[PDB]
């Protein structure tokens, strides 16, 4: 059990113990998936439309 | 925010009136429209259902339509008619003759456009619309007919709002004519295919509630009406007061409706009593679930439920209600569907309802539900078999394989139902 | 009502409790994947502990200690017996041990091999040369210390083994079940030739299987503490009491309050309780050695009315109460 | 000195922010109308305050936060409540209608009409930094608001600031405090989108804390504000190193260098103590304390650490704390406790104590305590809380229940099996950390 990194302030301090040893997408990409999902809405409006127009 | 309300036709327009009576009273609004009550909670979200006239009036977010002027005339002398923008009664003078076919094909046909211009009024000074509810029966020519009809065009004028209804399902044991089947059959074809949420009000139900347990020996479509406008006012309750809730119109449909077929609702409401006894926590509880305070003629003991609310009203220990309510689903613990966690939502409003200090509104998403349509579907197919009474159609120039359609797309529903009661 | 599910389909013990339980009127077994239950009787394997206590307003128990596997594996509890302080590498009740992988321990046991009676048991293969045991782990074990001079019951020169039933509640009270029984092997010990395993094995299984007169003094091959004691008087001038019973209840006391504080359950969201089989030895000089624990066993035949309705008095009704068998260890 | 910018989406995210800034404000001594009498310089310093907070002229100082809802209701108590004046009207943005509970509403249909106006009112917060670290992201998983538009968001930042760090605080569903029955997918969804956008989460799940509010402070039905006051004070004692001096997590990269070795495996575990009933006390030692951090019940997750591994662990003290007592709760703790390390980390505490003991919310009711610590340690543990997620979520997809909600705003049914399958993958991750083989 060893304290190493032992920091002083006047608002406090930190250390470490140590009690053992071991052993993207582009802007491109991001609207052309928010506007497949635009078509994909106006899509199933259309057929909406049609069908309430029949 | 904004919500606009329709209601067609004689039924539509009686239970619609009592509606707007009840809730009037509750956010203190006068008959003359000014507002007269105590507490800011009461004007909080008055605006979801009202506007505001120039001279501090509320006046309803209403449109009263019928295709013929007695019950209209009827709401205009009624205790709040006077309270309703005189601009949005709509109305021709034919009438529908309990005939779906001229509330939706010809009567009905000539008078729509003049509705949908007060929708359009009505929406065009919403802040952000919400959605409309219509009340309207399934039984008869107006509210059926002209009636779906309506929610077609208003969904093509606004295909991305919610639409719900309340609609009243015919019953034999209390019938103005036979062809009820019929137009409730075309009816609820439409309501599958155009509404998010259908609350199904059985009059067979409300007769029965009436008779076995507010013992009125003769029920009459007051005494129906009564139960209506309560269990409306409870449904509505999560819009209209200030909760911690944040609900509206899309959030209640979406917690509510898996798949968007089964989107028909039991509702029910406690206390009813033959009464100035307090009703208890366990009381309200193991009452709204009791088969008896239901309003769709189903046993849900026949079904399963997908999805559950349970809206308490007054001043109650919530720990008391947690408990009751893991109580009482562990006495149904058969009755909810075990692939949809969490599925029963519990809801408190501490401002109770007039003359109860405590209450409770049930709105259940059952596939017993399938009952109130195998129903109506043998009543329609009993005479169907022997096209009895089709010429009444056929005259206003419907054909026979409509029909044939209409019943095919119920047996479906009930069909869809079963599949998820044995998932 | 209370509300239970059953998991384990293939439990003895668990059939008998679930059959007690709704034979009571307050309890309702449903469907085995509905998370609302009160009690869960779950799956020996991969049993998800994770998934329990979330349930709003339900106080959930389940018959099984996460991390009691520690305790009921062979290569585990060898593992925990040397490293576990309270314990430790020198304790005098468990037969020298060693894991060996086809943290391995193959060089010290050959180790204290060659220091050596050398005859070992991994597990199954007795030997007394080492050569035959490693390549038969090739072909993770546990090879022991092969109890040469076991206690053996006349007539008959008989080996046997002691099984006691632990039951550890949702507190952590520890429940010694005041009937055991003795497992007995028919054919007459051979030191000779471990060739023969049927006389240096007690498996029940073993005996119904290999042995001729199974069956021949006891029946079914199992000796009660009545009968048990009762020789011992005669034949010993002691009692299973004093020369016996005093060292099973140490040890069983000592491996489960070593585990305690890794598989407690009190503070937690959800409460375990757990019923233990302990397998015994008993050498010639009345010296008592655990061999094993089994964290799913069985029960006698004629002791499962009187176990499973204690399990259910002791362990369930104590948190699911309605509208002493055991002994309890101290600690 | 380097500026950090919050941001709250959702209800819960603003609920939770306006109980962080107002505590915030009490921790520095700035009033409710942004005047802080002790900072002796006007209009401007590199204090370690001024992370958080900028300054006008007139001597305000002004949260660097913005606050985002799709609809007003939550952000207009913001705009009229005793903060009101702290903030500029700019930095409150409301839509008009919200995302219903909806993840793919909150992304797809009405983020793509917002997420521009974002990103412009986050760019002149930005523009005012000498030189910004990065982001703290507040927001709920089970929200359509708080999963969607987060995930939106999070996509584009990293994009705009490719170079700053990103921490999460987010708040884990529980059916206790009012849940849609769609959590379960929204939470899903945002963790697959959001997993490679964010460098360090903070998971606090609602179940804990309405539970220490029970307990702990012995309310019956805890409230938002209830539970927010109680998050606020551990989002303080997380944040504390960057808004006082001090040398530990000073900057937001020191909770990736601190806490986070693996970069998918950046949930760690929060456990705050003590939590005391202001209406009645012993006050807790040092021990009794560091101690706490090792119950269940103190958890913002309720998961069994005895049954994981730690891969880094920080303690950090407010109060009446000195180092040799920290030295000497550990070393019997380390003798009593099942604390298992993976065997390629060091078995070691990094520890934090800063002097000023909690400040509390007068009226509120949590009870001012001489000495308190927070807890953050990667365990594997916390698994256990996707795996019950995951296991709510499998139910309802097996019959697609409520999937058509999803596909009608454009989302396709693939995005749904994609995110899970990068769940399963995550419980894959914890488990070939955490688990020892057991024997058949
Ligand atoms: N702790 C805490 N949880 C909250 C708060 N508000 C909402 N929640 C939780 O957040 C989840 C709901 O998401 P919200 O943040 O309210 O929803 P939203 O982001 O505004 O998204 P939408 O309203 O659907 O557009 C639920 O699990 C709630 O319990 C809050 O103030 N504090
Ligand atoms: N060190 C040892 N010395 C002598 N005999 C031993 C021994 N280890 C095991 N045995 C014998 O082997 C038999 C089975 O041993 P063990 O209990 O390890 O296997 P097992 O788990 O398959 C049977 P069970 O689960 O019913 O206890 C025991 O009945 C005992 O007679
Ligand atoms: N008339 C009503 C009223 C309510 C309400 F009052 F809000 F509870 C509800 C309802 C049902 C529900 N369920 C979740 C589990 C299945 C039922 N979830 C919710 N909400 C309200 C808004 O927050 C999200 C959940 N709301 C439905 N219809
Ligand atoms: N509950 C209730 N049902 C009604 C009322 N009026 C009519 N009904 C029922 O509604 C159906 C008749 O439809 P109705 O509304 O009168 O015809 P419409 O005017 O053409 O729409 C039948 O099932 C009646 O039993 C009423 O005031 N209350
Ligand atoms: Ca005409
Ligand atoms: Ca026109
Ligand atoms: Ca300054
Ligand atoms: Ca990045
Ligand atoms: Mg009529
Ligand atoms: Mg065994
Ligand atoms: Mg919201």
């Amino acid at each position: 059990m060893e304290v190493i990194e032992l920091n002083k302030c006047t608002s406090g301090q930190s250390f470490e113990v140590i009690l053992k040893p071991p052993s993207d997408p582009s802007l491109e990409e991001i609207q052309k998936k928010l506007e497949a999902a635009e078509e994909r809405r106006k899509y199933q409006e259309a057929e909406l439309l049609k069908h309430l127009a029949e | 925010r904004e919500i606009v309300h329709i209601q067609a036709g004689q039924c539509g327009n009686q239970i619609g009136a009592k509606f707007w009576e009840v809730i009037s009273d509750e956010h203190g609004i006068d008959p003359t429209g000014s507002y007269h009550g105590d507490s800011d909670l009461q004007l909080e979200r008055i605006n979801v259902y009202y506007n505001e006239a120039t001279g501090n009036k509320y006046v309803p977010r209403a449109i009263l339509v019928d295709l013929e002027p007695g019950t209209m005339d009827s709401v205009r002398s009624g205790p709040f008619g006077q309270i309703f923008r005189p601009d949005n009664f709509v109305f021709g003078q034919s009438g529908a003759g309990n005939n779906w076919a001229k509330g939706h094909y010809t009567e009905g046909a000539e008078l729509v456009d003049s509705v949908l211009d007060v929708v359009r009024k009505e929406s065009e000074s919403c802040d952000c619309l919400q959605g409309f509810q219509l009340t309207h029966s399934l039984g008869g020519g107006t509210g059926s007919g002209m009636g779906t009809l309506l929610i077609s065009k208003i969904r093509e004028e606004y295909p991305d709002r919610i639409m719900n209804t309340f609609s009243v399902m015919p019953s034999p044991k209390v019938s103005d004519t036979v062809v009820e089947p019929y137009n409730a059959t075309l009816s609820v074809h439409q309501l599958v295919e155009n509404t998010d949420e259908t609350y199904c009000i059985d009059n067979e139900a409300l007769y029965d509630i009436c008779f076995r347990t507010l013992k009125l020996t003769t029920p009459t479509y007051g005494d129906l009406n009564h139960l209506v406008s309560a269990t409306m006012s409870g449904v509505t309750t999560c819009l209209r007061f200030p909760g911690q809730l944040n609900a509206d119109l899309r959030k209640l449909a979406v917690n509510m409706v898996p798949f968007p077929r089964l989107h028909f609702f039991m509702p029910g409401f406690a206390p009813l009593t033959s009464q100035y006894r307090a009703l208890t926590v366990p009381e309200l509880t193991q009452q709204m679930f009791d088969s008896k305070n239901m309003m769709a003629a189903c046993d849900p003991r026949h079904g399963r439920y997908l999805t559950v609310a349970a809206i308490f009203r007054g001043r109650m220990s919530m720990k008391e209600v947690d408990e009751q309510m893991l109580n009482v689903q562990n006495k149904n613990s058969s009755y909810f569907v075990e692939w949809i966690p969490n599925n029963v939502k519990t809801a408190v409003c501490d401002i109770p309802p007039r003359g109860l200090k405590m209450s409770a509104t049930f709105i259940g998403n059952s596939t017993a539900i399938q009952e109130l349509f195998k129903r109506i579907s043998e009543q329609f197919t009993a005479m169907f078999r022997r096209k009895a009474f089709l010429h009444w159609y056929t005259g206003e120039g419907m054909d026979e394989m409509e029909f044939t359609e209409a019943e095919s797309n119920m047996n479906d529903l009930v069909s869809e139902y079963q599949q998820y009661q044995d998932a | 009502m209370y509300t239970f599910v059953v998991r384990d389909e293939n439990s003895s013990v668990y059939a008998e409790v679930s059959r007690l339980l709704l034979a009571t009127g307050q309890w309702k077994r449903l469907r085995k994947d509905n998370p609302r239950f009160n009690l869960m009787l779950g799956e020996r394997n991969r049993l998800p502990f994770g998934r329990l206590g979330h349930e709003p307003g339900l106080v959930q128990l389940v018959n099984y200690y996460r991390g009691a596997d520690k305790l009921c594996r062979k290569a585990s509890l060898v593992k925990l017996i040397k490293t576990s302080p309270e314990l430790s590498e020198s304790c005098t009740w468990f037969p020298e041990s060693y894991v060996i992988y086809p943290t391995d321990e193959r060089e010290v046991f050959l180790a204290a091999y060659n220091r050596r009676g050398n005859v070992w048991i991994a597990k199954i293969l007795i030997s007394s040369e080492a050569s035959e045991l490693l390549d038969f782990i090739d072909e993770v074990h546990v090879i022991q210390k092969y109890l040469e001079k076991p206690l053996l019951l006349e007539p008959g020169h008989r080996k046997f083994d002691i099984r006691s039933w632990v039951l550890v509640d949702h507190l952590y009270n520890i429940y010694l079940y005041r009937e055991g029984v003795l497992r007995t092997s028919s054919e007459p010990y051979n030191s000779a030739n471990f060739q023969d395993k049927t006389c240096h094995l007690t498996n029940h299984c073993i005996q119904k299987e290999y042995s001729k007169n199974y069956g021949r003094y006891e029946e079914g091959n199992e000796m009660f503490f009545e009968e048990f004691n009762q020789y011992l008087m005669d034949a010993l001038n002691t009692t299973l009491e004093n020369s016996i019973l005093l060292q099973i209840k140490h040890i069983i006391r000592s491996c489960l309050m070593c585990i305690e504080p890794a598989i407690s359950t009190k503070h937690l969201h959800y409460q375990s309780f757990q019923l233990f089989g302990f397998d015994f030895m008993v050498d010639e000089e009345l010296k008592v050695w655990l061999i094993e624990v089994n964290g799913a066993p069985a029960c006698a035949q004629k002791l499962y009315a009187e176990l499973c309705q204690g399990i259910v008095d002791v362990a369930i009704s104590s948190v699911f109460p309605l509208a002493s068998i055991f002994i309890k260890l101290h600690h | 000195m380097r500026e950090c910018i919050s941001i709250h989406v959702g209800q819960a995210g603003v609920q939770i922010g306006n109980a962080c800034w107002e505590l915030y404000c009490l921790e520095h001594g700035i009033q409710p109308d942004g005047q802080m009498p002790s900072d002796k310089t006007i209009g401007g310093g590199d204090d370690s305050f001024n992370t958080f907070f900028s300054e006008t002229g007139a001597g305000k100082h002004v949260p660097r936060a913005v606050f985002v809802d799709l609809e007003p209701t939550v952000i207009d108590e913001v705009r009229t409540g005793t903060y009101r004046q702290l903030f500029h009207p700019e930095q409150l943005i409301t839509g008009k209608e919200d995302a219903a509970n909806n993840y793919a509403r909150g992304h797809y249909t009405i983020g793509k009409e917002i997420i521009d106006l974002v990103l412009d009112r986050i760019r002149k917060l930005a523009d005012q930094c000498t030189g910004l670290q990065g982001f703290l992201v507040f927001h709920s998983f089970g929200g359509g608001t708080g999963s969607g538009f987060t995930s939106l968001l999070m996509e584009r930042l990293s994009v705009d600031y490719g170079k700053k760090s990103k921490l999460e605080f987010s708040i884990y569903p529980a059916p206790q405090v009012s849940t849609a029955v769609v959590e379960p997918y929204n939470s899903i969804l945002t963790t697959h989108t959001t997993l490679e956008h964010s460098d360090c989460a903070f998971m606090v799940d609602n179940e804990a804390i309405y539970d220490i509010c029970r307990r702990n402070l012995d309310i019956e039905r805890p409230t938002y504000t209830n539970l927010n006051r109680l998050i606020s004070q551990i989002v303080s004692s997380i944040t504390a190193s960057l808004r006082f001096d001090g040398a530990l997590n000073v900057d937001l990269t020191e909770f990736q260098t601190n806490l986070v070795p693996y970069p998918r495996i950046h949930f760690p575990l929060a456990t705050y103590a003590p939590v005391i009933s202001a209406e009645k006390h012993e006050q807790l030692s040092v021990a009794e304390i560091t101690n706490a951090c090792f119950e269940p019940a103190n958890q913002m997750v309720k998961c069994d650490p005895r049954h994981g591994k730690y891969m880094a662990c920080c303690l950090l003290y407010r109060g009446d704390v000195v180092p040799k007592d920290v030295n000497a709760a550990i070393a019997t703790i380390k003798t009593k406790r099942s604390i298992q390390f993976v065997d390629w980390c060091p078995t070691g505490f990094k520890v934090g104590i800063n002097y000023q003991p909690p400040t509390v919310v007068p009226g509120g009711d949590l009870a001012k305590v001489q000495r308190a610590v927070c807890m953050l340690s990667n365990t594997t543990a916390i698994a256990e809380a996707w795996a019950r997620l995951d296991h709510k979520f499998d139910l309802m997809y097996a019959k697609r229940a409520f999937v058509h909600w999803y596909v009608g705003e454009g989302m396709e049914e693939g995005e749904f099996s994609e995110a899970r399958e990068d769940m399963a993958a995550l419980e894959k991750d914890y488990e070939e950390v955490g688990v020892d083989s057991v024997e058949g």
